């Protein structure tokens, strides 16, 4: 078992550490930090109010993180590039070490858009690449630039798509050749057209909105009540720690 | 292949001949320190710091105790980046 | 089309063994067509050890001083000393280097993992104290925890 | 950003102000002007790229020094003196073309009209040498400015967030800079005299 | 559609008088000292507009607080959409039958730039995780369970899809056909043990919905002792 | 189609390490010596305002014909151990 | 007792709400607010209303259902949740009396945006992953100690079948459902994994120590027998484990067990502590400095900003 | 001075707006009180502009006449004029 305390936690530790069946309201963030691994994002990103974004993920220029979409960078690095567009509920994952004895991180390139159901983990993704729905890609493969792969398809592990190709199935075999036109606008055309559909979200969005007063009226009820406890989390946080290092000192002599 | 497989392999054998407990003649360019020339650990360690006074450089425990040829450090001198 | 072979990455796996400053050898896989300081970038190797291309529109790359040996010579690159590389290489050289110079002294970049480098051993060169501006600059001393891989952006500003 | 403003305006107001010369400070227009532009043409750090187009800009300054009328002087020193400070305080990367545009004297924009009157200026009173002078080396200061906007403008675009606040802390000043564009229209009346 | 010019203006008008509204409530709290509008709870929203076009929702249909629909929704009588289901319809609309079901953490959508809108009869079970992307799902159709129907297909009445299953794209699937497959291709015809079961099914599940609804609504009035 | 670059790699690549293999003097002693020669000699140039214009643009060319650039120099001075 | 335990002003002790005004000043400020306020939410209704009917959907936080109940049946047995008492509120409104909440261990670790509702069981543990869904409502499901269910995969029961069998989800010990995994009304045996975005139907069994590929559709009324990988759609043999990925099932869990004490960490924390944290890494970026004035006389905690001791 | 500068530097206010706007990643009309600043601004700034106009004018022939220069009448109403053009 592992202890649910953490005494070096960049912040310090947990004052008050609260069960969830005492929630009466849903406190899930969508993007937030997992001890000293904090996601980082452009100031035009889209991530919807569902998704969750945690740990070690860097997001770059106008990608997008649609509804229900989990990116999880807990064990390892999650890059997502520049228009890349993850849809909804598509889950990006990584290992801590491949098999091919690489970096274990997923690096996905500009323009890639990911269909719906998808999950990605420790693999590559190179720039201009459609990945279709319910479609799984494993630890150490690599999908190479301007290929696309159809839905329902399973790359295996330490696995290739050649570029320029559509590839499919369960394992993924060649279908055909990509045309040129398809390689020079199509896939950029299905990364701005995911794009715009993630500006309309954006341009109607109004954070932090008004869900706040129900739960600043009960607030207020409770300082009315007396029953509103005040807190000094910092000097809590203080005496905690020495507190620890005086049992950890205490027990060696 | 940093330097050259001759005059790393004539150093060799000029910095193996000043030896009181070797054979001036019995060295070979490919021979060993245990069955040919009859050195234990100890002698190995000072041939090697002999070469390694001589080419300048620093070789660590593990990897001057994987020597155990006249080959194997003319090729751990020759793959070195570092070497004079 | 017919039986042959499902494309691995073990296929296009390119091993390059890498000598670090402190003499410590590494084991460093890459993959055909990437280039050698991405690599070694990707590896995990310390920020100290990456500088600029010193060229105009490619300081956003990253790139490294090697030691080449003498076998691998010819799979380096070419580069014409009359043009405008040529003299982006030269200010290289002639800022970043200086006396660190050797006849096998090459730049990361300038070399693309192919199947011809499989087995090649390379060593890190050192480098000179350098200053592109106030957030990408190097005092000389390669005392940092700090890899190259976990910057998010490469800034020319 | 402090260094390419305030001491310059300190100076050419004491100058303005309270100083006589019976000489002439051609020969350090014509070096100014011609290493500045050509070492911003040859150097690929864009500090330097900077610090060497400063060194045009001063050339320019000294032309309309030279040649009296300090108006224009005055006028090109408070346009660039705004550039500066837009220039040292870009977060997005796409105005930084805005400045190249009006750093290399582009008609609509208040660069343009600082550069104008100083050549206006020169020729009223047949300056010509330096003015050809000072012509050449503005076919050659855009050549560098066009790098700038191949560098910043064609390029997609990537601005970080902020993490620990102070959320883009002076977008204020920058987008109030940008309205460069708007002031042509009190430029080309008589104004600054 | 100058109409739609209209109602644009007075989105436009509205969306900035309340973006001030807000703006102006946000210093008041700062000055009274109070920092709860600074909580980083989860914006979720069940329904969710997209400018004027608005969710078209029956009174006894349900859509799980977890679900979600988007712009232009239509939800027809005893019609449900369950736990994590995404039915998104702001780009191109959908339209939604009478006792059919969008089981847990499903996708139907028309978000393709040449889908046209996702048109599903009535009483169809679209199954869990099933992926819908802009296509056309006759009546007493079952929809198994991670399978994908792509755009331009037409899932005629009375046909089987299995689990697992890729219809591709503009693929007309017979009435009374059961298909299987990631190319999906004809297995068998319906049989009549299991078209009992398939006219069973969606009645379950709107009594299933009543169910859910209704302690759904204990969950709510539950949130409501608190503040009120 | 590229076109191919000329030459040998090797013999390139040592073109271009060629003259670079020693430690870059500090910028001091050029700022000192400049600053020196202005400040010194500058006021010699008083009177050549009034010059023909002639004699100040052949000069000017002059000037422009002889000058050494200072990037990209060097001297086979530098590695010699003997004048 | 860091350094001014007894001089630090309120509002620097307490950021996420000051305490009761005193004095002129603060009342002024406090009615001002309140002012604001008032004039601040009539703008946004009048906003709303002017808008038309979009206006009407309103922002209001979503209920806790990550310990959600379901209806109790008569004819469905509870064998994982439990029955609790109905609240008063719902007994004398719309005519409950008993409801169904899940059985959950204390160490065990759900997700705030999950959904487990009802007749469940969750071990010792054991952890429910962002966006899954475990749906006990017509029957029960039961996941062992030490399992992990990932995230957004799908955990579902039936009580009426094509056959007539009514059929729980038992999952055992050990083992790993991956990412986008639907798990319908079969059986996990102890120390197995099932492979991400794969499909068990009805009434499958999984023997222990066996994996299922990722992609794969195990067909209804399936057994896959031990130390076997079966893989495609639909399931057939594929190969016998090899002798390290069955250490490599037991290193799965552990490392989920390692990764779900981090996140139910971080997911834990209440509003004013994170808020305080807020105000801590704006003080710590602030400090990061070497310029900053302070630096000369006072030594800063690196956990929480606050002044330690002087310097000098 | 110009009789449309009130006007263009309301536009320029708003063109301020939209790039504050567009810097932080925002759509154009969002935030629209900061237009509405912009706006009153811009408007006061480009009137003082203006009247910054008819001040060099009145200066430049203060100046010129005690110097000697004699302009006659129908010139001065050039320059000693709050001319709205
Ligand atoms: C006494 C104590 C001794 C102290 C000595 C100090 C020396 C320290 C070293 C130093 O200064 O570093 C060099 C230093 C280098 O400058 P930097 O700041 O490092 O870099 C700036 C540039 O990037 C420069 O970059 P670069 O140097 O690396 O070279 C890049 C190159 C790159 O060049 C190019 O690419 C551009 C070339 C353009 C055209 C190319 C030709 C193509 C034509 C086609 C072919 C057809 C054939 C045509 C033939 C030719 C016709 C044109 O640029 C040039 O070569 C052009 C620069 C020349 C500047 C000229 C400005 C002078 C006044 C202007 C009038 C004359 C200009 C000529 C025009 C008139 C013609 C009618 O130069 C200076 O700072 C200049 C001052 C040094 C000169 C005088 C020294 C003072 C000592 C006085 C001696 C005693 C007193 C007597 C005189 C009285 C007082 C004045
Ligand atoms: C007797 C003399 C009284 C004091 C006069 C000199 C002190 C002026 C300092 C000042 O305005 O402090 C800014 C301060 C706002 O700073 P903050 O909101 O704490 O900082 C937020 C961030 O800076 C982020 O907010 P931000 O960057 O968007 O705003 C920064 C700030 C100012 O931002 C700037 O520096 C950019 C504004 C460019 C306009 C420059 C006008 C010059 C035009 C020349 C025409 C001739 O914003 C304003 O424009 C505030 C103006 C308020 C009236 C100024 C009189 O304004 C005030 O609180 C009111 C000060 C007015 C007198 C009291
Ligand atoms: C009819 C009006 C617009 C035409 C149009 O879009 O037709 C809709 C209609 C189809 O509508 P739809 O398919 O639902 O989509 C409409 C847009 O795509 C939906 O676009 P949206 O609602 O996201 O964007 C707003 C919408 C047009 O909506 C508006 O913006 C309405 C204009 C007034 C409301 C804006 C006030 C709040 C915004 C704050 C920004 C500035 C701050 C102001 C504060 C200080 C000022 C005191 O923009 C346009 O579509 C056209 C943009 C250019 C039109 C006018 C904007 C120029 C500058 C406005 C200056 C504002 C200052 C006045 C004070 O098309 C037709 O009927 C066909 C054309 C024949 C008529
Ligand atoms: C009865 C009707 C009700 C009245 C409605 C008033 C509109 C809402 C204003 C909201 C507000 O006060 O707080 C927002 C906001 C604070 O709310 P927040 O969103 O929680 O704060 C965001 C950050 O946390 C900020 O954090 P912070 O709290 O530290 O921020 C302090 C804030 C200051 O805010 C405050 O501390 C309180 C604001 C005043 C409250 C009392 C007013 C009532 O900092 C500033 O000074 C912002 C500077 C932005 C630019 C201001 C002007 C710059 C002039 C320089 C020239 C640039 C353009 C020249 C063109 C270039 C030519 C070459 O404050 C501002 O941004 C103030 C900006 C100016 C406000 C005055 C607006 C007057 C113009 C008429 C509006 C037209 C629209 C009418 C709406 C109705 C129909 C559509
Ligand atoms: C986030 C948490 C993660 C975890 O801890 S585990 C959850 C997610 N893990 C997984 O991805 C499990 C599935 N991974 C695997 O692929 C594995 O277990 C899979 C083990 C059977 C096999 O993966 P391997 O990398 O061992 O591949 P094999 O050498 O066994 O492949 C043999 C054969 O099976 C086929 N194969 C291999 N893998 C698969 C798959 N997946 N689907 C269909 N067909 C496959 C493949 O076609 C191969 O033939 P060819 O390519 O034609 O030569
Ligand atoms: C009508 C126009 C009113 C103008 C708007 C109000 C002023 C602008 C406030 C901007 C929001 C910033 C903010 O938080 O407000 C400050 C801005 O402060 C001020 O501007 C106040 C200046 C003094 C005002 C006059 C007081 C009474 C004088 C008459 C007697 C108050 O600081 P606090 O620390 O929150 O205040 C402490 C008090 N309390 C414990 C209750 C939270
Ligand atoms: C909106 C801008 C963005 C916001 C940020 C603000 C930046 C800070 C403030 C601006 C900094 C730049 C100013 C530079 C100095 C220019 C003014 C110098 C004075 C000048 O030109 O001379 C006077 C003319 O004034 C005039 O009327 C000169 C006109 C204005 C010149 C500037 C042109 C560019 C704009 C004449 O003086 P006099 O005849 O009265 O003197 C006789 C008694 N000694
Ligand atoms: C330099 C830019 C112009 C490019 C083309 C120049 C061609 C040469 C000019 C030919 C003019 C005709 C000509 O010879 O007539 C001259 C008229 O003098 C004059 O008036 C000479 C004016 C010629 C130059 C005017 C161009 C200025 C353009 C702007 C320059 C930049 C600013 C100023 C530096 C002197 O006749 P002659 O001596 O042959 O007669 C012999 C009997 N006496
Ligand atoms: C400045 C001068 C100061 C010097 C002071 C330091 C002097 C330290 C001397 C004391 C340390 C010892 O003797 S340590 C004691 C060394 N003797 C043993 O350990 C017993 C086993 N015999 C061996 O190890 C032999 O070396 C051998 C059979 C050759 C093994 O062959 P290899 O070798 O192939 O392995």
């Amino acid at each position: 078992g592992v202890s649910s305390q953490f005494f070096d936690a960049p912040n310090g530790p947990s004052v008050k550490q609260v069960l969830i069946e005492d929630e009466w309201y849903n406190r899930q963030r969508s993007i937030f930090p997992l001890l000293d691994k904090e996601p980082y994002y452009p100031v035009d990103v889209f991530v919807a109010p569902n998704a969750v974004v945690c740990g070690d993920v860097d997001i770059y220029g106008g990608a997008s993180v649609f509804f229900g979409a989990v990116l999880r960078g807990d064990l390892n690095k999650i890059r997502l590039g520049n228009r890349s567009a993850i849809l909804d509920r598509a889950v990006v994952h990584a290992a801590r070490a491949v098999p091919t004895g690489l970096n274990a991180a997923t690096l996905i390139g500009e323009k890639v858009t990911v269909e719906p159901y998808a999950v990605l983990r420790s693999c590559r993704v190179e720039p201009k690449v459609i990945i279709g729905a319910r479609s799984v890609v494993c630890e150490g493969a690599v999908v190479e630039s301007e290929s696309i792969l159809a839905p329902n398809s399973v790359v295996p592990p330490a696995r290739r798509i050649p570029s320029g190709e559509l590839w499919g199935g369960s394992p993924a075999k060649f279908i055909r050749k990509l045309t040129d036109h398809e390689r020079d606008r199509v896939l950029d055309d299905v990364s701005t057209h995911y794009h715009n559909l993630a500006t309309m979200f954006r341009r109607e969005a109004l954070e932090p909105g008004t869900a706040w007063r129900d739960v600043e009226a009960w607030r207020q009820k409770l300082v009315d009540q007396g029953e509103y406890e005040w807190i000094n989390f910092r000097e809590q946080k203080y005496l905690m720690r020495l507190q620890h290092e005086a049992e950890a000192l205490e027990k060696l002599t | 292949g940093f330097l050259d497989k001759d005059s790393v392999t004539e150093r060799v054998l000029h910095v193996t001949k000043h030896f009181e407990k070797i054979d001036a003649s019995k060295v070979s360019p490919a021979a060993s320190f245990e069955k040919d020339l009859g050195l234990d650990s100890l002698d190995v360690v000072e041939l090697v710091m002999a070469l390694e006074e001589e080419f300048g450089l620093e070789i660590p425990d593990a990897e001057a105790d994987k020597i155990a040829s006249v080959g194997d450090a003319i090729n751990y001198i020759c793959s070195n980046p570092m070497a004079k | 089309h017919g039986p042959a072979q499902t494309p691995t990455v073990f296929d296009k796996l390119v091993e390059v063994t890498v000598v670090d400053m402190n003499g410590i050898r590494h084991r460093v896989r890459g993959l055909q067509g990437q280039s050698l300081a991405q690599a070694l970038v990707e590896y995990g190797f310390p920020d100290t050890y990456f500088f600029p291309n010193m060229g105009f529109y490619t300081q956003h790359i990253v790139d490294a001083h090697v030691f080449v040996p003498k076998e691998f010579w010819g799979k380096v690159q070419n580069v014409d000393p009359e043009s405008d590389d040529g003299l982006a290489v030269k200010r290289m050289f002639r800022d970043i280097v200086q006396d660190y110079q050797r006849d096998t002294s090459f730049f990361a970049s300038y070399i693309t993992l192919g199947a011809e480098h499989n087995g090649m051993t390379v060593g890190i060169g050192p480098i000179k104290p350098w200053i592109l501006h106030s957030e990408w600059a190097f005092a000389g001393v390669h005392d940092s925890r700090n890899k190259q891989f976990d910057k998010p952006t490469v800034e020319i500003w | 950003l402090y260094l390419s403003t305030a001491p310059k305006l300190s100076l050419f107001t004491f100058w303005a102000s309270s100083w006589h010369h019976d000489f002439s400070v051609g020969v350090f227009i014509l070096f100014s002007m011609f290493i500045g532009s050509i070492g911003a043409y040859g150097q690929p750090a864009l500090r330097s790229l900077f610090a060497y187009s400063t060194i045009n800009e001063i050339g320019l300054l000294l032309l309309a020094v030279e040649t009296a009328g300090f108006h224009t002087l005055y006028q090109h020193l408070g346009i660039y003196i705004i550039t500066q400070l837009l220039l040292w305080n870009l977060t997005d990367k796409r105005l930084f073309a805005l400045c190249a545009v009006s750093l290399a004297g582009l008609p609509p924009f208040a660069g343009f009209f600082g550069k104008a009157w100083i050549f206006w200026h020169a020729m009223s009173v047949q300056a010509f040498s330096l003015l050809a002078a000072a012509l050449f080396c503005t076919l050659l200061s855009l050549v560098y400015y066009l790098r700038v906007i191949r560098l910043f403008w064609t390029a997609p675009v990537h601005t970080a967030a902020s993490f620990t606040g102070a959320p883009n802390q002076t977008t204020l000043t920058s987008a109030c800079a940008v309205a460069l564009a708007f002031a042509p229209v009190m430029l080309v009346k008589p104004f600054v005299i | 559609n100058p109409i739609n010019g209209l109602k644009t203006i007075l989105h436009r008008v509205g969306f900035a008088m309340r973006e001030s509204g807000q703006a102006l409530e946000r210093v008041g709290c700062r000055l009274q000292g109070v920092y709860s509008f600074e909580e980083k709870l989860n914006r979720h929203a069940t329904v969710l507009p997209m400018r004027h076009n608005v969710p078209s929702l029956d009174k006894t249909s349900w859509v799980a607080p977890s679900g979600m629909v988007s712009g232009s929704v239509t939800l027809g009588e005893n019609s449900s959409v369950w736990y994590g289901a995404i039915v998104r319809g702001d780009f191109q609309p959908v339209v939604v039958g009478s006792n059919s079901n969008i089981q847990d953490a499903a996708y139907v959508g028309a978000t393709s730039e040449f889908s046209g809108p996702v048109t599903i009869g009535d009483n169809v079970s679209v199954g869990h995780g099933a992926v819908l992307k802009g296509c056309t799902v006759g009546d007493n159709v079952l929809i198994g369970m991670n399978s994908i129907i792509s755009e331009h297909a037409e899932i005629q009445s009375g046909a089987v899809i299995a689990a697992g299953s890729y219809v591709e794209e503009g693929t007309t699937v017979p009435s009374g056909e059961v298909w299987a497959g990631s190319p999906a291709k004809k297995l068998r015809d319906v049989r009549a043990g299991e078209a009992e079961y398939l006219k069973s099914l969606p009645g379950r599940y709107t009594e299933l919905a009543g169910e859910h609804k209704g302690i759904m609504k204990v969950l709510k009035m539950k949130q409501a002792e608190y503040f009120a | 189609y590229k076109p191919e670059v000329p030459g040998n790699t090797v013999d390139n690549w040592t073109e271009l390490r060629a003259s670079w293999n020693k430690e870059r003097a500090s910028s001091l002693g050029t700022n000192y010596y400049l600053n020196v020669a202005v400040m010194g000699f500058a006021y010699w140039l008083n009177e050549a305002y009034y010059f023909p214009p002639r004699t100040l643009y052949v000069g000017a060319l002059v000037f422009f014909a002889l000058y050494v650039r200072k990037a990209y120099f060097s001297t086979p001075y530098a590695f010699k151990h003997e004048y | 007792m860091s350094l001014f335990k007894s001089s630090l002003p309120a509002g620097f002790l307490f950021p996420y709400r000051h305490p009761k005004a005193k004095g002129l000043v603060e009342g002024t400020l406090y009615g001002l607010g309140s002012l604001f306020r008032g004039v601040g939410a009539a703008l946004d209704e009048l906003g709303s209303m002017v808008q038309g009917p979009q206006g009407s959907v309103k922002d209001h936080v979503q209920p806790n259902l990550a310990f959600a109940p379901v209806h109790r049946k008569p004819d469905v047995p509870v064998n994982a949740g439990q029955v609790v008492p109905a609240p008063p509120a719902a007994a004398r409104t719309l005519k409950i009396k008993e409801v169904v909440v899940p059985n959950k261990h204390s160490t065990a670790f759900v997700a705030a945006n999950a959904n487990v509702l009802g007749n469940v069981k969750l071990g010792a543990g054991s952890s429910v992953w962002y966006g899954a869904v475990l749906r006990g409502d017509v029957n029960g499901i039961e996941v062992g100690a030490n399992s992990n269910i990932q995230d957004n995969a799908i955990v579902h029961v039936s009580k009426y079948s094509m056959d007539g069998t009514a059929r729980p989800t038992v999952i055992g010990n050990n083992v790993t459902i991956g990412h986008a995994a639907t798990v319908h009304a079969c059986t996990i045996e102890d120390n197995c994994l099932v492979g991400m975005g794969a499909t068990v139907l009805d009434g499958a069994t999984v023997k222990s120590g066996s994996i299922v590929a990722a992609g794969a559709v195990v067909p209804p009324n399936t057994t896959i027998p031990s130390g076997q990988v079966w893989a495609g759609s639909p399931a057939k043999f594929l190969r016998h484990l090899e002798p390290e990925e069955a250490s490599f099932i037991g290193k799965s869990a552990s490392c989920y067990a390692e990764l779900s004490a981090i996140h139910k960490f971080e997911q834990s924390k209440t509003f004013e502590e994170q808020y305080t944290e807020s105000c801590i890494i704006k003080d710590r970026a602030a400090l990061a400095d070497p310029s900053n004035s302070v630096h000369q006389m006072w030594e800063y905690d690196s956990q929480t900003a606050l002044v330690a001791r002087a310097k000098r | 001075g110009w009789a449309y500068s009130g006007e263009w530097g309301m536009l320029a206010g708003f063109c301020f707006g939209t790039l504050k706007n567009v810097q932080e990643g925002k759509a154009w009309f969002r935030r629209p009180y900061i237009h509405g600043a912009g706006m009153i601004a811009g408007y006061y700034l480009f009137k003082a502009a203006a009247d910054w106009e008819d001040e060099a004018l009145k200066r430049i022939i203060t100046r010129y006449e005690r110097k000697g220069y004699a302009i006659p009448e129908d010139r001065k109403e050039l320059f000693a004029a709050n001319q709205y053009k």
